[PDB]
Parts: C-alpha cells; structure tokens; sequence
C-alpha cells in the first residue's frame, strides 16, 4: 500500500532518466566523466522503470 | 425528587423561597409516612403496594425488620408467600400488577439482605426458588429486581 | 461591515442587559454563537463567592459520575457508540444552535441513578468473586482438607514431614484445570491437600501450616455419604449461583452497552452546561436585581448578527422579554481577533504565536502569509524538492473533511493546522526551483543556454566558455558541473540574498510607519521612524544599490575594474572613501554624505525621541538596540544563503550517490541493483531531505521573520480575544 507511492515515483524518475539518456541531455551520457554510451543508459533506465512499475502493480490494493 | 431538585435550583423570588422551604418542611409527610412500620406492614397485607417511601421502611430503619422478624420470620413469610401466589395467580403480566411485582421483589431483596433466617424461611417455603425461577421477568425493572433478589439469596448461601 | 487582515486588528466593547429567567437560554445562545468574550466582573471576587458555585458543585459531582461511567465502559471495552454521535452534536451546534435544554437537574438525577446501577455491578462482580471461590470447594471429590496450587505442593509436603516429623498420610489429586488466584490474579494448576493426622493440636497446627502455605482450607466431610449428600449441596448451590451470576453479568453489560448510546451525548451536554455556569459565574450579576447583567467584548462587525440571534432566542423563550446589548466606552485595552479564513488560519496563528498584537481596526500579521512561504523557499531551492512537498500539501489539504474527522495526532495536527502554509511553501519552492536550474541538482535547460564553450573542446583539457547573451529566467543552463560554477553561485546569492533581506526589512518598516501612522504618535514618528530609515537606507540601501550597480555597468566591456563591494563598504566605514574603483564619481562622494548622514542620525535617536526624563534611559536603550539590531540582521540574511547552499549541495551529493549505485555497469545485475538503488535515493531525500531541511527551513524562514520582519513592527504585548465557544469535545476523559 504505502511503498506504491515509492514505486510509482521511482518509474516516473526512471522513465524520465531514460527519455534524457535517449536524447543525449548535457548531464548523464552528456558528461565525459560520465559514460557515454546513452543508449546503453537509456536502456538501463527504462527496465529500471519497469522494474519499478512491476512493483508498483505488486503494491497496488483495490480495498 | 422534584422538591429536591427544585430546591436545588435558585429562587428569584423571595416569595419562591418561602414557598420552597414551606414545600421542603412538608415533605417531612413522606418521612413520617415511611418510618411508620405499621403502615407498611398494613400495605403488605394488603392487596397493593405503591413502592412508597415506607416501602424502604427496613432500609430506614431496623424497626421495620425487627417487626418482620416476628413469629420466627412468619412476618416476611405472609408476605412473601402472598407475592408468590399472585406471581403463579397469572395476572402479572399486567402492567400495574406488573409494578406490583416489582415492588414485591424489591421487599423480598430488602428482606433477604435483612437477615439469613428470612433466606432460610423462604428456601424452605419454596419462595426462594420460585423467585430464582421467575427472575427472567419480562419487565425490565422487574427483572432488575428479581435478579437483585437473586443475588442477595445467592450471596448469602455461599456465605 | 466586516473587516479582514489589513492592520491592528479590530474589536469592540459592549454591554448586554439580559432577564433574569432568560440567562440559561440566552448564555446557550451565545456559546453556540461564540462571537463575545464576556468580561469578568463578577470574577474580581474569590471562586467561593461565585453565584452558581453550588450549581458549579453539583456539575463538578456530574462530571465526577460521568468519569466513573467512562472507566466502566473502558474496563468492560465498550464501544461507545455515542462518540459518532458527539461529532453530529458538535456540528449542529456550530450550524444551528441546537437549545440547550433546561433538563440539566434530570440528566443530574440520571447519572446518580446510573451510580446507583454502578454499585450493583460492583456488588455482582464481588458475588462472583466469591462464587469463583466458592466454585473451588466444588472440586473437591473422594484429619484435614484443603486444595493449593501444584507449584507448592512439594514445599508444603516438605514443612509437613518436618515440623510433623511423626507420620502423616497425604491424599494429593490434580485438579484438571487452573483455577483463578484473588492476588496472584491468574489461574494455577492446583493440587488437593487432603490430610489425616491423630491429636487436635496437631490438626490445628497442620491447619496453620496451610494456612501459613497461602491455603484455602475445607470442612468436607469423609463420610462417603455425607461427602455425596454435601457434594450434591454443594453442586446445586454452584448452578444456582452459575446461573444468577451470568443472568447479573447479561443485565450488567446490557445496561452498559444502553448507557454507551448516549454517554457521549451526555457528557458533551454536561461540559456545555458546566461551561454556561462558568461564565455566569464570571458574568456580573444580582440577587435582589434582574440577574444576566454584565458587559463584554464583541466586535463590531458582529452586532447585528448578535441582535438577530437574541431576538430569535427571545421569540424562542417562554416569555416576552427584550434582550438587546449596549455599546459603551472604556479606556481599558481591547482584546484582538484576526478573521481566520481556512487557509490563513494557520499563518495567522504561526505569526501570532510570538506574542499579541496592539489593538487598532481590521486585522494584522497579513504580509507574514505571503512571506514565509516566499522566504522559505529562497532557501529551499530545488524545484524537484519544492514540487515533491507541494504535492504532499496538496494530498493534505484536499482530505480536509477526512483530516478533521481524522485524529489531530501528536504532530500531525500541528502539520493539519499548516495544510495550507505548506501549500503556499511549496508552490514558492516550485518558482524558486523554476529559477534555480536543479530540479535535483540538474539544469533541465528548458530555454537556450546562452554560453558556449570554444568551438573545439579540448580532448581532455579543460576550457573556458563564452556568452553571447543573458538567461531569460534563473541561472544559466550551462552552469552544470563547471568549476566556477561553485563561486559565480555564490557571487549570485551573496547579492540575492543580501537584496531580498533588505527589500524584506524595508517593507516592514513601511509596515511599522503604517502602524505608527495609524495613531498620531507625531514626536514618536519623528523620533523613532525618520532616523532609523536615514540610518538603514543611507547605509545599507545604499550597499544594495551599489551591488545592483556593479550588475548594471559592463566591466568587461567598459573595461573600468570592478570595485569590491565588501571594499567599497569598508572604505565607506573607516575612510573618507576613495575605493581602489568607484560605481561613479559622485558615487563616492554620495556614499560620503550618506555616510556623514547615518553618523549624525545617531543623536537624532538617543534625544529626540523624549522631547520632555527618567524613562528616556529606555529609549537611549531601545535606540541602541534599534540600531545593532538592524545591522546584526540585515548582516544575517545571508544565512537564506548558507541553508540554500546546503540544500543544493545535499542534493547534489544524494543524486551522486544514487548515480553511483544505481548506473554502475548498466548490465541485468546493475539494472537489479539500480531498482533498489532509485527506492533508496528516493527514501533518503524524502526523509532527510524533504521531512527535515523543509522543516528545518521553515523554521529558519520563520526565525529570521520574528528576528528581523516583525522587530520592525511589533508594538509589544496585548490583549488576546477569547470566543467563549462551547469546546464541544466529548473525548479525553483522563
């Protein structure tokens, strides 16, 4: 119940992470010192994402 | 109670005052109605009791129990035996015969509790039992009653 | 005409002349209204002397049974279905004024009847009591007898055997279940004690022993037939006090379970009726007179709602008798009410909780509503962070019916009551954050970046960017990471942070001449408003005017070195000036006769304010204070700076880590890893961040507020109003 909120945060910050990584913003892949194989971030960001939205479903209660 | 109660609230009249210490000296008539032992051994060997303050005689005073305790609790016995015929008489359910019912099981509480010998004169005339019997009153008070009556009986023969 | 928060707030004196038998009704009126603050003129005379003290006692002794009621119902778990109800009673009195009732001397007789009802109970849980005791003698079955439990039986054997050194037979049987201990108050396992013995001193003795072995003896017989015949007794008497007991227990919780139907209702009419007595008591009032006498506080706005309410009530009451109130003149100080709106109630309260504004007309502590959310924020920063906390506000206040039918909680309720500061906090922290290029440490760079590094970044050297143009809103979308960018922010918030702060002092001293202004005051304007304005523009308006200047003149391009504001303030405090660079050539001058100005602004508060003295030595101090005070805190408000810093570099260090853990090496594992790596940073900004630094903030915010803002302009202490409403809380008995 309570951990769905988390859930549902996490996907939307993992999904959002993703669309940057895919896009290529200045931070993340964008930085040298950071990798920059941004698909390769993109593509961990957004299975994090469906990580977070199984859980999401796993928490999710009707009464 | 309401003489009480209205005496408890204030007066904004000193002829309210005057009128309420007039009310409060004549209620004296319910006291000397109560301690009057031989009024209420009257009302009980008649037909009807009204719950009156001499109904609370014995609690009153212990003239009221020592007057009961005569003819080695025949007394308490009359009464109690007369309260069982009009209980097995059928026409308790009555609501006045009702709150007759209810003033007789309140004497019979009172006189349990008056002494263990009343308790054994009734166990060995059968009142007790049919009291114990009957305690299921459909009245609510009545009920109350007999179950204090209960109660009383119970407590002393665990005594 | 009704007043909101503009200034001092507003309030009122009136009388109202009530009859004498209408008191009880209209004082219901009134307390379900809860618009007068009655004063207390009867109350000058000690408690003993209270008109209704024997109706005082006699609701005292009500309250007393209701208490006793109430721990009933808590020792036997009722429900007390009555409190759904108590919520209904509340509501119809703040809706529509439900009558009281003058059946106050019946509910009075109730409750003795229900402690009467009460000892019953008590007497049947002592009976069963005992017939539990009496149930023990029951158990026993085929010299003396008794039963203990099977933890002593050894013990008691052992103490036999010895002081009874001779020979003596025992009979010990197990009794299949625990049997209920008075002290011990649990149930044991116990054993029979049957034992046979030759001489009566040796059966009193054995009896003392048991006695001494916390046992409880018995007298039956050993004849197997007397033993049957007195089993049976025994048995018959066990049902028929099995019976009579679970009949009283039926009757028992029936009458509770009845009483919890309207315990509440009850109990909340009690406190309603002690409340009317209470201020009767503290209400003037007559023996011989037309009793309701006396006179109170109400606001203006307020009367004609009054008049109609007391007509009504008087069309209500049994007689014909006129019920109005007068309106007098009195030089003792007025109470002070701010209109609460729902969602200024609680910046209303956190302004007011310092102390108690003078008394003038509308209402006062206004701009603290705006503020403290804005000042909140400069400090908060993040936009991620400030958007998170609205939401929570959001989540809070759109549930209000449900957080008022919820429990007010131990903080929570403090957090209920700030539903909507918390609100206004977060949306100014989502404008800030729209400023502050870092939704978690991050510039999104939603507009164009307007710098740009050298065509060919070096393959691992570092370089220095150029710009072309300004942001069109917060910091520049390039500054992400950069070297500089630690000191160009803080070069930004020195000034940004130093600018609010004297915009903030400024405009409370507006507020403060507003409030001066108000009364004539005309020596105390001069005195006091005039040379510390000379004093705080001439010197510190005059440093923020240099710092927006240094931002205006292009350096760079006009090529004129930037002089050190921090240099150009300190040539202006011990020097005649002459910095190593001046905003202009009349600047230095001009910050030389502001300067001479603020110097001279001195004398002008230690003596023009008395203008007449022994009490001038609290103006020299108040003077004094005045000034340090103005420099200490306009020196402070660089701590929205410090925690604004820290806010940023907490973030930034908690999405480092959450990069560390969660990137990794992008592969299955790291993708795992990652998925508890999100939910840990998330938690942990949440906690610390979000749940702390807000809180922490706010109070920084608000600290800086009571510190700076409203030493401004507070006047000192005052009368605070009272509504004199029925609290109508039906709960917390303890």
């Amino acid at each position: 119940w309570c951990c769905t909120v988390l859930s549902a945060f996490g996907v939307v910050i993992l999904s959002v992470i993703a669309h940057l990584f895919n896009t290529n913003h200045e931070s993340f892949v964008g930085s040298i010192n950071d990798p920059e194989d941004g698909p390769a971030v993109a593509h961990t960001v957004y299975l994090a994402a469906l990580v977070y939205l199984v859980f999401f479903v796993f928490c999710g209660f009707q009464v | 109670p309401t003489v009480q109660s209205l005496s408890e609230r204030k007066y904004s009249d000193e002829e309210l005052r005057q009128d309420i210490s007039n009310l409060k000296e004549i209620l004296e008539n319910e006291y000397q109605e109560l301690t009057s032992f031989d009024e209420y051994v009257a009302e009980l060997d008649s037909k009807l009791l009204c719950w009156s303050p001499p109904h609370v005689d014995n609690g009153f005073w212990s003239d009221n129990i020592d007057e009961f305790k005569k003819d080695n609790y025949k007394i308490f016995r009359q009464l109690i035996e007369l309260l069982q015929a009009k209980v097995r008489n059928g026409d308790v359910n009555a609501k006045q015969e009702k709150i007759i019912i209810q003033v007789a099981l309140n004497d019979i509480t009172h006189v349990v509790e008056l002494l263990p010998e009343s308790i054994d004169v009734l166990d060995k005339t059968g009142g007790k039992a049919d009291i114990m019997e009957l305690l299921n009153h459909s009245d609510s008070r009545v009920k109350y009653e007999a179950l204090k009556a209960t109660q009383a009986i119970i407590g002393y023969t665990f005594k | 005409k009704e007043e909101a928060i503009f200034r001092s707030a507003e309030m009122a004196l009136v009388q109202f002349y009530i009859p004498q038998e209408i008191s009880r009704d209209s004082a219901y009126t009134l307390g379900q209204l809860g618009l007068v603050q009655f004063r207390d003129l009867n109350s000058k005379v000690r408690a003993f002397q209270r008109t209704f003290v024997n109706e005082i006692r006699r609701l005292d002794n009500v309250e007393r049974q209701y208490r006793y009621f109430y721990s009933l119902l808590k020792k036997h778990d009722i429900k007390l279905y009555e409190g759904d109800t108590d919520k209904y009673l509340d509501g119809s009195g703040e809706l529509y004024v439900p009558p009281s009732g003058s059946v106050i001397d019946d509910y009075v007789r109730n409750a003795s009847y229900l402690e009467e009802r009460l000892i019953q109970m008590e007497d049947a849980t002592d009976q069963i009591e005992v017939q539990k005791n009496d149930l023990e003698q029951y158990r026993f079955i085929l010299y003396v007898t008794g039963v203990i439990a099977r933890d002593k039986v050894a013990t008691l054997e052992q103490i036999l055997w010895r002081v009874l050194r001779g020979n003596l037979f025992f009979k010990t049987v197990e009794i299949e279940q625990p049997v209920y201990d008075v002290k011990t108050r649990e149930y044991k396992h116990k054993n029979a004690f049957i034992v046979f013995s030759h001489g009566d001193l040796i059966i009193k003795r054995i009896r003392k022993i048991a006695e001494s072995l916390d046992a409880n003896l018995y007298d039956v017989d050993s004849s197997n037939e007397g033993r049957s015949q007195q089993l049976a007794k025994v048995n018959k008497n066990l049902s028929d006090l099995y019976t009579v007991l679970k009949t009283t227990s039926t009757t028992l919780e029936s009458e509770l379970y009845a009483i919890a139907k309207e315990l509440d209702s009850w109990f909340q009419d009690v406190t309603r009726e002690k409340a009317i007595f209470e201020i009767l008591n503290k209400s003037n009032y007559d023996t011989n007179r037309k009793i309701l006498i006396a006179e109170g506080w109400i606001p203006r706005d307020e009367l004609a709602t009054l008049q109609a309410r007391l007509g009504e009530m008087i069309a209500r009451l049994g007689i014909d008798v006129p019920s109005i109130i007068q309106v007098l003149d009195t030089n003792h100080t007025p109470p002070t009410f701010h209109r609460t709106n729902k969602f200024t109630a609680g910046f209303q309260s956190i302004c007011d909780c310092y102390g108690i504004a003078q008394y003038r007309e509308i209402n006062a502590g206004l701009p603290t509503i705006v503020t403290f959310p804005f000042m909140f924020a400069i400090m908060f920063g993040d936009m991620g962070h400030g958007f998170l906390m609205t939401l929570a506000a959001l989540s809070l206040v759109l549930n209000e019916k449900k957080i008022n039918k919820m429990k007010r909680g131990e903080i929570f309720d403090m957090a209920f009551t700030g539903r909507y500061i918390i609100l206004l906090m977060g949306v100014f922290s989502m404008y800030t954050g729209f400023l502050y290029n870092d939704i978690f440490s991050k510039t999104m760079t939603i507009f164009k970046s307007g710098w740009k590094w050298p065509d060919h970044w070096k393959k691992g050297e570092s370089i220095t960017a150029t710009s072309v143009g300004t942001y069109p809103i917060g910091l520049d979308w390039a500054w992400h990471g950069t070297e500089n960018a630690l000191l160009f922010s803080n070069s930004y918030k020195m000034k940004l942070s130093i600018l609010m702060g004297f915009i903030h002092m400024t405009y409370s001293y507006f507020f403060s001449l507003a409030n001066h202004l108000y009364f004539n005051s005309m020596i105390d304007i001069i005195g006091n408003f005039i040379p510390g304005l000379l004093f705080m523009q001439g010197i510190f308006g005059y440093l923020s005017v240099c710092i927006v200047y240094k931002w205006a003149v292009d350096w760079v391009k006009d090529g004129k070195p930037a002089p050190g504001l921090l240099n150009m303030l300190i040539n202006m405090f011990l020097s005649p000036g002459t910095i190593d660079d001046e905003l202009y050539p009349h600047q230095a001058k001009v910050q030389v006769f502001l300067l001479l100005m603020a110097l001279v602004c001195i004398p002008w508060l230690l003596l023009v304010k008395p203008l007449h003295g022994d009490i001038m030595i609290h103006q020299v101090i108040h003077t004094i204070e005045f000034c340090l005070n103005c420099v200490s805190h306009t020196a402070s408000y660089l701590r929205l700076w410090a925690l604004s810093l820290a806010h940023a570099q907490l973030s930034s260090v908690l999405w480092t880590m959450t990069i560390q853990i969660a990137f990794g090496f992008r592969g299955f594992v790291g993708v795992f890893m990652t998925v508890a790596l999100f939910a840990m940073w998330f938690a942990l900004t949440c906690a610390v961040l979000v749940l702390m630094e807000g809180t922490s903030a706010m109070l920084h915010s608000l600290r800086l507020h009571w510190v700076e803002s409203m030493s401004k302009f507070f006047v000192g202490e005052g009368l605070p109003y009272e509504p004199f409403a029925f609290e109508y809380k039906d709960m917390e008995v303890a």
